[PDB]
């Protein structure tokens, strides 16, 4: 019906924090996936930029 | 709960609920059967009375 595309840049270690229902700094105080989630997490490196 | 972060507890509390909820339905289904046993006995008492 209606999608929300939201993006940001985080570290190569903390990305495992990004998972629906985990802890760690990015999911604790920065950006919070909900308790019941549907979408996809798309993650890649942009080290050359 | 206080041992784990809740997204794990949601999993565990199942095995609690799934356990306890069952243990009720065992106990309840017992009572129904046992109730009828008294039920027939009560009918016999009314018949004798």
């Amino acid at each position: 019906t209606n999608v929300y595309a939201d993006s940001f840049v985080i570290r190569g270690d903390e990305v495992r924090q990004i998972a629906p229902g985990q802890t760690g700094k990015i999911a604790d105080y920065n950006y919070k996936l909900p308790d019941d989630f549907t979408g996809c997490v798309i993650a890649w490196n942009s080290n050359n930029l | 709960l206080s041992r784990l972060d809740k997204v794990e507890a949601e999993v565990q509390i199942d095995r609690l609920i799934t356990g306890r909820l069952q243990s009720l339905q065992t106990y309840v289904t017992q009572q129904l059967i046992r109730a009828a046993e008294i039920r027939a006995s009560a009918n016999l008492a009314a018949t004798k009375m």
